[PDB]
């Protein structure tokens, strides 16, 4: 009964999107939509309409100490704006500058990202990744890494130093790299019928439309170093992060020390 | 010296922490504080009070016996 | 209602550490005069007629 | 076995509740001072008893910070105080006494 | 990687005041470590600024001090800071030592024994400082104490006359005490660095006496702000004495110049020496008084050898707590007796309190730890 | 010596000019306040409590 209640409540025609991609004319899809999905209650169910309220973000820390595991996992983030905010483009450019690293990468010391270069040269981690997770009117913006138990402090220091460096003193060339990394990422991802079908379905629920690739290029080309400094400071500088730790995390910095890494006394 | 990451071995212990900019620095300061100070004193008053009371008795007697020893008598 | 005074104090003065310092050094300048002026006024009032500056006018010439 | 041995046990339960480490949830062997013999005995504890010892010490140090104690329901009862470390410490001492007796010859 | 960790200079400051793992539960009795450091610095600054105007000659030693409090700009505030700072120094020293007895910190042998050396050199420093203004108590305090050294057999007088530079406390004694009062606080500060060298080898104890490696926090920001707050209370206590009662702890006789012929009626030390002055006068014999007077402080070096308890801290030892406060009240009795004339009944009380002092430390408190072990069945 | 002559190094100078100008005001106002410099302080409205 709990499951049928969940289905009749949420699997309603105004809340679904039939997406397709590949060799097919839109007519036969719309005909098949009328042929099979017509028998579905829609546009007025009852006085039982779901609505997503806002969700409070809390600066906080959760630390699962477990010294039996050989490598520690750390995820740190601030509050993101949400799906529809135009700031996500500039945030993804800033995250692309910091980028991501793995111990199987070939570049190592010559990588552009200062965090990746230092992480590979001094062997501060096995991997790290930035992320901008989007939800309705909220999100998690930050990074996740995994490293030896004696590298958690150095890794956190270099990570926060790059947030602060971009908040205050981002430069034009590296921002162009972040825009170029994003253009390549966007076109490489929409290669195949299944990625495009996902982009169609998810966008219609979040954006209410398909944002063409030419529009993403317009918003990416608008970003420059000033946009990154303003946009990064709006979400990173002097903000309470949410920290999650797991594994041998004795060397994980105290939250106050992490919170102090979100601003610079020189600025 | 001793460093973090080389101190000791701990397993299966979770710790939840709140940011200081989202909580009060004086949460229930008088509500819970004053009952806890009475508890802390009651739990230690019988350990600390007697010797200082014993001093206060010796201090009072010895000061009384001192003055009355030099005062003259009819002899 | 616009955001509280502490909110406009933060974004306008305390966000940058440089302006956070400029606020303090400027706040230290006016605090010193206002505190020394007020504090001396309390000391002299409590000691009215006893300090030399009160009996000074009697021996002008 | 007799009424007098219950009075010796009676004052031991009095001193136990007067020592007050049961108020923090600790056990008697959690409070022992770590010399070389004690450090070896702790090293020999099985994984479960080591992890239990670590959390009780951690919880008691957290209480000592706040100057708080546990509710009376969660205090360590004198009858339930497990001497989990004494059999290990007795054996470490017995070995050292043997090394010290060979050194005399 | 990080400049704070790899630079040869900053890594010592970083591994001592910033990233040092400290216990999460150390209480206000652990603040007196830093407060002693502040008092030592505070006494050196004011001490130096007084040396820019003080002269170490009998014909002007008394009046040069007067010249400071009257003519020198804010000389009076600098002097009373120095005189009361010494008393605050001894408040903190006695809290610092008492914290170590109660909580078992003396098990750090190297840290503790170097502490005993720090207590002796700070006492010798203040003893020589009190001679410099050359008041009545400055002279006669120096006379009664240095004369005790003549009781040493077969080298007594030769040793006393060598420390004097003559046949009594005189010009030569006043000048060298100034030189020794100058050199020692820097020797003290160096020994206070070795005091920290041996400490950081193990980290701090905590109120429970149980290891805190399972729960450590960085010294910054948690104990940087806690020591700053504690230092602020120290300045409150000092300035209350300087600005509202600068003559409360001092003796009025020291406002009279020295006089080798006229003796004041009651020769009493500062409050932080009364307990040992009482122990001295309670022993009739002269050489016995010196040994008991020296053993009153050197006994601290025996506490690690007289530890019987299976537990480290007295927190879980009620029978030892009562004996601990019996030591404080007995020391508060010797302090009281020290500032009183040697007459009935103070003679008998001072002898009882003197025996109770050494009996508590040597016999009773070790015996309590053994009784406490039996009650816990180990 | 000539490593720091290029587009990026001029962009970095641009980004830190507002900050470096503020620390100069913090140092300047801090120097005037610490020394009671009457040349500058006599022009401030409320700190004219000199009574020459
Ligand atoms: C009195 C002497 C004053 C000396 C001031 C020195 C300032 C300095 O070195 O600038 C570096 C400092 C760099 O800090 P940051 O910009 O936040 O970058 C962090 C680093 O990446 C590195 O960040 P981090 O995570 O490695 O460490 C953060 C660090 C941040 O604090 C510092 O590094 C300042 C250096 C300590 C000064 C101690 C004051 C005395 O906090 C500390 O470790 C200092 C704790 C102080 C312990 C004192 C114990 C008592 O910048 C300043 O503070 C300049 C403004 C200072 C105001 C001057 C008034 C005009
Ligand atoms: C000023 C002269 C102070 C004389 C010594 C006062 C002793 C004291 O408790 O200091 C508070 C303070 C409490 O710090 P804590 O780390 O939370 O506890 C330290 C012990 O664990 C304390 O051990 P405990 O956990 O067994 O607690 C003993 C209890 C002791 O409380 C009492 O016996 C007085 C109860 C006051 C009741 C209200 C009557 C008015 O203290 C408290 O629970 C908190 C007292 C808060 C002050 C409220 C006064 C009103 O300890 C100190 O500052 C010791 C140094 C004070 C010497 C200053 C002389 C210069
Ligand atoms: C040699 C020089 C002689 C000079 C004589 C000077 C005159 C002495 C004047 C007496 C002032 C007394 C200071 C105030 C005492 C407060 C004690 C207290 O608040 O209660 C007991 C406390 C209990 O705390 P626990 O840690 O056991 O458990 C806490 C769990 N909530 O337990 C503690 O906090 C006790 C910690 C130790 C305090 C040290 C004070 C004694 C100073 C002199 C010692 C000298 C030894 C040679
Ligand atoms: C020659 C003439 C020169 C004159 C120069 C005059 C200059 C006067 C001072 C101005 C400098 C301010 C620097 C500053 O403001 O940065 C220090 C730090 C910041 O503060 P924050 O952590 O809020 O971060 C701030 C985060 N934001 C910026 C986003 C809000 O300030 C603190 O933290 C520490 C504050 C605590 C004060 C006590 C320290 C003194 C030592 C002990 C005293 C008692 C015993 C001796
Ligand atoms: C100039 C004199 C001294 C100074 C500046 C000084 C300073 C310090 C400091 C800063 C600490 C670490 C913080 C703290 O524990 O509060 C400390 C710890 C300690 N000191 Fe001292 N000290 C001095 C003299 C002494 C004396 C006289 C003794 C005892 C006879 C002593 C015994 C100890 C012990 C045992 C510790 C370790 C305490 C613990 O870890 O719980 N020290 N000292
Ligand atoms: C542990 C550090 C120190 C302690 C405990 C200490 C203690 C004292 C005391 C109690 C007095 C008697 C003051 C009076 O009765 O008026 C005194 C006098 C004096 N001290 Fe120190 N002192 C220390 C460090 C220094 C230093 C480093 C110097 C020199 C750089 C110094 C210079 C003087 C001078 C010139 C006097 C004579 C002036 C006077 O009596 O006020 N002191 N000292
Ligand atoms: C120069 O005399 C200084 C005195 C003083 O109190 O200085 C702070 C003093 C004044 C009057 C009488 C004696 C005085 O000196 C002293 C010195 C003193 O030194 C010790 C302190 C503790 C333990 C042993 C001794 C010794 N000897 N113990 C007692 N009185
Ligand atoms: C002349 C002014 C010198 C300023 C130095 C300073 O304030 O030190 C930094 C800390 C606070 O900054 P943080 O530790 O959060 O680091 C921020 C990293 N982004 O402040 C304190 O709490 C330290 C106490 C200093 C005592 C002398
Ligand atoms: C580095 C040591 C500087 C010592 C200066 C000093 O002691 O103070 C003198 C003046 C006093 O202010 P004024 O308005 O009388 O001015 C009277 C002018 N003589 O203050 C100043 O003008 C500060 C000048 C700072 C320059 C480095």
């Amino acid at each position: 009964a709990d499951l049928t209640e969940y289905l009749s409540r949420h699997y309603k025609a105004p809340r679904m999107v039939l997406a397709a991609a590949g060799g097919l004319e839109h007519r036969q899809l719309l005909d098949l939509a009328q042929k099979h999905f017509s028998g579905l209650s829609g546009t007025y169910d009852e006085d039982a309409v779901p609505t997503l309220s806002p969700c409070r973000f809390t600066g906080s820390q959760i630390c699962h100490r477990e010294d039996g595991l050989p490598l520690a996992h750390v995820a740190i983030a601030v509050e993101g704006p949400g799906w529809a905010h135009p700031d996500n483009v500039a945030l993804q450019v800033a995250n692309a500058i910091i980028g991501h690293y793995d111990c199987t990468y070939g570049g190592g010391a010559h990588l552009s990202s200062p965090l990746a270069s230092i992480a590979a040269t001094n062997k501060l981690c096995q991997s790290f990744q930035t992320f901008n997770i989007c939800y309705a009117d909220t999100g998690l913006l930050g990074a996740h890494f995994v490293c030896d138990h004696m590298s958690i402090d150095d890794m956190m220091f270099v990570l926060q130093g790059q947030w602060m460096r971009l908040c205050t003193s981002a430069t034009e060339s590296e921002v162009l790299r972040g825009k170029n990394l994003l253009r390549n990422a966007l076109v490489s991802h929409l290669d195949g019928t299944t990625p495009v079908c996902e982009d169609i379905g998810r966008s219609l629920l979040t954006y209410g439309r398909r944002i063409p690739l030419a529009e993403w290029e317009s918003r990416i080309a608008e970003v420059d170093a000033r946009v990154v400094r303003e946009v990064c400071s709006k979400y990173f500088y002097d903000q309470c992060p949410a920290v999650a730790g797991f594994g041998p995390i004795e060397q994980l910095p105290d939250y106050n020390r992490i919170r102090s890494g979100m601003f610079w006394l020189r600025f | 010296g001793r460093q973090f990451g080389h101190l000791t071995r701990v397993r299966h212990v979770i710790t939840y922490s709140l940011s200081p900019f989202e909580q009060r620095a004086f949460p229930h300061y008088f509500s819970k504080g004053i009952p806890n100070v009475l508890r802390r004193t009651r739990a230690c008053i019988l350990r600390v009070a007697p010797p200082f009371v014993a001093f206060y008795l010796v201090y009072t007697w010895g000061t009384q016996e001192f003055e009355k020893s030099k005062r003259k008598n009819p002899a | 209602v616009a955001p509280t005074l502490t909110a406009r104090l933060y974004s306008l003065l305390f966000r940058r550490t440089s302006t956070f310092a400029l606020t303090i050094v400027v706040g230290a300048l006016f605090f010193e005069r206002a505190f020394d002026q007020g504090a001396d006024a309390i000391y002299e009032h409590i000691n009215e007629g006893k300090l030399w500056k009160h009996i000074k006018h009697k021996y002008e010439n | 076995v007799s009424a007098s041995s219950r009075w010796l046990e009676g004052i031991r339960k009095w001193y136990y509740n007067a020592a007050g480490f049961n108020k923090l949830g600790l056990m008697r062997d959690d409070t022992i001072h770590e010399n070389d013999d004690v450090k070896e005995a702790i090293r020999r504890l099985p994984e479960n008893l080591y992890n239990d010892r670590v959390f009780r010490i951690k919880r008691a140090l957290d209480l000592s910070m706040r100057q708080q104690i546990l509710p009376k329901e969660q205090w360590t009862k004198y009858e339930e105080d497990k001497s989990y470390l004494e059999p290990y410490l007795k054996e470490v001492i017995r070995e050292r006494k043997e090394r010290e007796e060979w050194a005399k010859k | 990687t990080n400049i704070r960790k790899s630079h040869p200079l900053m890594k010592i400051v970083n591994n001592a005041f910033i990233d040092l793992p400290a216990p999460s539960n150390i209480s206000s009795w652990w603040n007196f470590g830093s407060l002693l450091g502040i008092c030592l610095i505070l006494q050196i600054l004011t001490g130096l600024f007084l040396a820019m105007h003080y002269t170490s000659d009998t014909t002007t030693a008394f009046s040069s001090v007067t010249h400071i409090c009257r003519d020198v700009n804010y000389g009076w505030i600098i002097r009373y800071m120095h005189a009361n700072g010494a008393s605050m120094f001894f408040i903190c020293l006695y809290m610092h030592v008492g914290r170590g007895l109660y909580y078992g910190s003396y098990t750090f042998l190297e840290t503790w024994n170097i502490g005993v050396i720090l207590l002796l050199t700070v006492m010798a420093t203040a003893f020589m400082g009190y001679v410099l203004p050359w008041g009545q108590m400055s002279f006669w305090g120096a006379t009664v104490i240095t004369n005790l050294l003549s009781a040493i057999p077969y080298i007594g007088t030769n040793l006393v006359e060598w420390i004097w530079g003559g046949f009594s406390v005189d010009k030569a004694t006043l000048t060298r005490f100034f030189a020794f009062h100058f050199i020692l606080p820097f020797i003290i500060m160096a020994i206070a660095m070795v005091h920290l060298l041996f400490l950081h080898e193990t980290g701090s104890n905590n109120p429970t006496g149980i290891s805190s490696d399972v729960d450590k926090i960085p010294f910054h920001p948690y104990y940087t702000i806690k020591d700053i707050l504690g230092a602020l209370l120290l300045i409150l206590a000092l300035m209350l004495l300087v600005l509202f009662a600068p003559d409360l702890l001092g003796d009025p006789d020291n406002y009279t110049p020295a006089n080798p012929l006229n003796t004041p009626p009651h020769i009493k030390p500062e409050w932080y020496f009364l307990f040992a002055y009482a122990i001295l006068r309670s022993i009739p014999n002269k050489l016995g008084g010196v040994l008991a007077l020296a053993f009153s402080i050197l006994i601290l070096a025996l506490i690690p050898l007289l530890h019987t308890s299976k537990q480290r801290s007295m927190m879980f030892r009620p029978l030892s707590q009562c004996l601990f406060w019996a030591l404080v009240a007995d020391l508060l009795t010797l302090t009281w007796i020290g500032g009183q004339p040697v007459e009935h009944p103070y003679i008998t009380i001072g002898q009882l309190a003197s025996v109770l002092y050494f009996l508590l430390i040597l016999v009773l408190m070790p015996t309590a730890g053994t009784i406490e072990n039996k009650l816990l069945k180990w | 010596l000539t490593r720091f002559l290029g587009p990026r190094y001029r962009q970095l100078a641009r980004n830190w000019v507002p900050t470096a100008s503020l620390w100069g005001a913090v140092g300047a106002v801090g120097l005037v306040w610490a020394t009671d410099w009457r040349l500058i302080l006599d022009w401030v409205p409320y700190i004219n409590g000199k009574f020459k």
